[PDB]
């Protein structure tokens, strides 16, 4: 499996699976789940109380020291029903190493704000305000980044379609530019691309 | 020596560094008797502290001492002995060594759905 | 049905919050309509301040009223702040669109829609 | 603001500006939601109408209590001297 | 494995105390810069005469499309929905029946100009090479529904392009 | 390339640097645009033996991810890798 196969990397999957379990042996009070994936990146599920302890732990640790936000996601899956998965991905440059914290919350539930921890978050879970609707508690300046400014429904829901509601146009009459209800002139093509036949059998969930 | 500058920018140059870091130890120490001994965040960060404290001890350089606490600047380790002390000061307040408050739902972290 | 609130404990503080909501804005109106420069009444912005008061009239859960107050502070705060356009206030009046059939004759006659 | 018939009279004249109340019921003791029929936002508004006329703001847990003219002026009388 | 940008200490002698005061009285690196810009102006300039002089392409460029034929007339798509299916931007609009002989014909072909990234991916896809990309990039309209092409405009392209088509195919063919 | 000596002889001393040996440019020293057809090599995979496939599939190795805890002594305290090593200076040009 020379060629075409990557290489694993099996002395930071156990460096990793090592400080997972050290991870979640400090912090039991929080602390759900912890894996390392296959191509070596550890994850951290907590519960969404433990947002700040957790994430002022990693930054300030003496062995964990990370440092950095790289990045703020959150990811809508409808069929939980906690639909968001707060996804925080974390950079220590003193071990030149990555964590990954991930935690969750429904529409009407608050996360707590991670600005005490990174003040780079100040705009990445506002972004989470406006794409998905996330409310983050004890925020600075809590508002809308991306979306036009009278913008109704939070557009990375999956619920939420393709194309808006509304689509705007310059109008003669009220020398505006104007909100009207969404016609496409051509449908968005809906492709049914997923094969019926089986993958991937290592991810094979077991029936019911 | 007295190094001109840490290369860091805000990062200014410890005159002291030795007795400054002994003083983080001890605070550190001081601090984190106060966590229950059963406490896995107790043991770990008392035997990195005593470690570090005991090659503070060992090292009458600052270069070499650099060198064998493996932190980079002598400035940055004992910013880094700061960080870990308001960490702990943080650490008595929210006691996280308790166990967990909620299980996540019974598909909570289940992917691919 | 024990849950995290946001703000309010019950829907008594949700409304108080509501109420200081609709203060702000009917304070904001005559303000708005002057430095947009809107075509539109005092009057005219205030009922569609009501009227965007009374559309989330039937919510009794306070999470889903202390979300309302919130993105209805953050409307507010594009408004004074000259945020918002012209176009973004009048967007509220929809004005370009024509009005939709509304019994069921007419919507018999124009299309297929329920 | 010095007598407490002025402060009644304008009380009332500042509900008789407002439209929506039918001057025929409008009394000292006309109760707003259950005697005059008017919405919440309605009596909101009629308490900022009286801060515009008195001049001084009301809070909510105390306007919430001013169901009527005579609550409205027993409140302006007990926050002043009269 | 790194550098120090800007980490000089300057000289204290009288000599670079002296030059640097020169410097700064009698503007040395400003007239440096002058010298640099007018060394420039003395140099012959960049400048292509368009239209008559045309800045130079590859035979892999991505400009406009077209429909090509097979060497007897007959042209080369055979309605397989590949190149629209792989479209990333939905550019690309297919119908098709059997025509009069019972070959698997289109009859809509649509590329959407104005959708379309031009990014070649319906070329590659192309199991019979039909819907190529070819090298026209000066095809600018006057108006929007002159870049919504039909069947006609893209096989009309083809018939326009097919010298310059094949041999820019020819040319590039064994990298593919 | 067709400026005279006076003007490049100006041109060389107002910029200081020897223009013409780096010109900006470009001139027959760039590649011809007809080149001869190339013939590219095929990968390794390209065998007619012991290419089974099963023996070279990189999506089917990937595993799901080793759950480390779950919800359902005196060992020492681990960081995520070893501490990053100091970076050595430029020998090359360091500006020191
Ligand atoms: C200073 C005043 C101007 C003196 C003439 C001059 O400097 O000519 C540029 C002439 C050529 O400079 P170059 O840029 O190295 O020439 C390269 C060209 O590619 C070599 O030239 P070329 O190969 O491109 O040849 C074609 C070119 C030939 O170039 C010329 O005819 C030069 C312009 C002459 C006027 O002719 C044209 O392009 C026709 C241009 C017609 C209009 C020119 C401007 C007229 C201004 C007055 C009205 O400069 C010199 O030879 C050095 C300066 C000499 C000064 C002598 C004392 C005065
Ligand atoms: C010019 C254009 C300006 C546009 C301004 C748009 C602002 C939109 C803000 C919307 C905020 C809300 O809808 S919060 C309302 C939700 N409240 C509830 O569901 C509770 C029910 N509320 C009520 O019944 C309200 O009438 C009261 C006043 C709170 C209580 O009345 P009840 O007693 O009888
Ligand atoms: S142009 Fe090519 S890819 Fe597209 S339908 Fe025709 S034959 Fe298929
Ligand atoms: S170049 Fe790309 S976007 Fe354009 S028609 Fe081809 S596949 Fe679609």
């Amino acid at each position: 499996t020379r060629p075409t196969v990557r290489p694993r990397n099996d002395v930071a999957h156990k460096q990793l699976s090592a400080f997972g379990e050290y991870v979640a042996e400090i912090l039991p009070k929080y602390v759900q789940q912890v894996q390392v994936s296959c191509f070596s990146e550890l994850e951290i599920c907590i519960h969404p109380d433990g947002v700040i302890p957790v994430l002022t732990f990693l930054r300030d640790h003496s062995n964990a020291q990370f440092k950095s936000l790289a990045d703020l996601t959150a990811v809508d899956i409808p069929t939980r029903q906690n639909r968001f998965e707060i996804v925080y991905n974390l950079l220590s440059l003193r071990f030149n190493s990555r964590i990954r914290v991930k935690t969750y919350t429904d529409e009407l539930t608050p996360v707590e704000s991670s600005v005490s921890v990174y003040k780079a978050a100040n705009w990445y879970e506002r972004e989470i305000w406006d794409m998905f609707g996330v409310f983050f508690a004890n925020h600075p300046d809590l508002r809308r980044i991306l979306t036009d400014y009278g913008f109704e429904g939070h557009p990375f829901r999956k619920d939420f379609p393709l194309s808006g509601y509304v689509e705007l146009r310059y109008d003669d009459e009220v020398k505006r530019v104007v909100a009207e209800p969404v016609e496409l002139a051509q449908e968005f093509r809906k492709f049914d691309l997923n094969s019926p036949w089986e993958a991937f059998p290592a991810y094979r969930q077991p029936p019911e | 020596l007295l190094k001109k500058t840490t290369g860091l920018v805000g990062l200014a140059v410890c005159e002291t560094p030795h007795e400054r870091l002994k003083i983080l130890y001890t605070k550190i120490l001081d601090v984190l008797g106060h966590i229950p001994k059963n406490a896995a965040y107790r043991k770990y960060t008392e035997q990195i502290t005593n470690e570090k404290l005991s090659i503070v001890k060992a090292e009458p350089d600052v270069k070499k001492l650099e060198e064998q606490l493996q932190g980079g600047q002598i400035e940055e380790v004992i910013l880094q002995a700061e960080n870990e002390l308001s960490l702990a000061r943080k650490m008595i307040q929210w006691k996280p060594w308790e166990p967990l408050v909620e299980e996540p739902p019974a598909s909570q972290w289940k992917w691919p759905i | 049905t024990s849950v995290k609130p946001i703000f309010s404990r019950d829907m008594n503080e949700a409304k108080r919050r509501v109420r200081e909501l609709y203060r702000a804005w009917y304070r904001e109106v005559p303000n708005t309509v002057h430095l947009f420069q809107l075509d539109i009444s005092v009057k005219q912005g205030r009922d569609k301040v009501r009227e965007m008061f009374k559309k989330n009239a039937h919510v009794t859960d306070p999470r889903v009223v202390d979300l309302l107050v919130i993105k209805g502070k953050m409307e507010l705060e594009e408004t004074i702040n000259v945020w918002k356009q012209r176009t973004h206030v009048m967007r509220f009046f929809h004005e370009t669109e024509a009005p939709r059939p509304k019994d069921f004759l007419s919507k018999f006659y124009v299309g297929h829609d329920p | 603001p010095l007598t407490l018939e002025g402060i009644k009279d304008r009380v009332l004249y500042v509900l008789k500006l407002y439209d929506k109340i039918d001057p025929e019921k409008l009394s000292v003791n006309s109760h707003f939601m259950k005697d005059l029929g008017l919405d919440s936002l309605d009596q909101v508004e009629i308490i900022m109408a009286m801060e515009d006329e008195f001049g001084f703001e009301i809070p909510d847990i105390d306007a919430e209590k001013l169901m009527c003219p005579q609550e409205i002026v027993d409140y302006i009388a007990d926050k002043k001297d009269v | 494995t790194y550098k120090y940008v800007n980490l000089r200490e300057p000289s204290m002698d009288m000599k670079s105390v002296t030059d640097r005061a020169a410097q700064t009285l009698l503007w040395t690196e400003l007239i440096r810069g002058l010298g640099m810009t007018l060394s420039y102006l003395f140099r012959e300039p960049a400048t292509i005469n368009y239209p008559f002089e045309k800045g130079p392409l590859s035979p892999r460029f991505r400009g406009e499309h077209a429909l090509r034929r097979y060497p007897s007339g007959e042209e080369r798509c055979i309605a397989c929905k590949l190149c629209e299916a792989v479209c990333p931007a939905q550019a690309i609009t297919i119908e098709a029946e059997p025509r009069a002989d019972g070959s698997r014909r289109t009859t809509r072909y649509d590329i959407d100009m104005t959708k379309c990234i031009y990014c070649g991916f319906c070329q590659e896809a192309c199991p019979v090479d039909a819907i190529v990309e070819g090298p026209n990039f000066e095809f600018s309209t006057e108006t929007h529904e002159e870049l919504l092409y039909n069947k006609e405009k893209l096989l009309n392209n083809g018939d326009k392009w097919e010298a310059e088509i094949a041999a820019n195919i020819q040319a590039d063919y064994l990298y593919r | 390339a067709s400026a005279t000596r006076l003007i490049q002889g100006l041109r060389n001393w107002a910029s200081g640097r020897d223009l013409q040996a780096k010109l900006q440019l470009r001139y027959q020293e760039i590649s011809k645009r007809t080149q001869p057809p190339p013939k590219l090599p095929v990968g390794p995979s390209h065998r007619l033996s012991n290419n089974y496939y099963c023996a070279r599939d990189g999506r089917r190795e990937a595993m799901p991810p080793s759950i480390v805890m779950s919800s359902q002594s005196e060992k020492k305290a681990v960081s995520p890798a070893p501490p990053i090593k100091r970076w050595e200076l430029s020998q090359d040009e360091p500006y020191l």
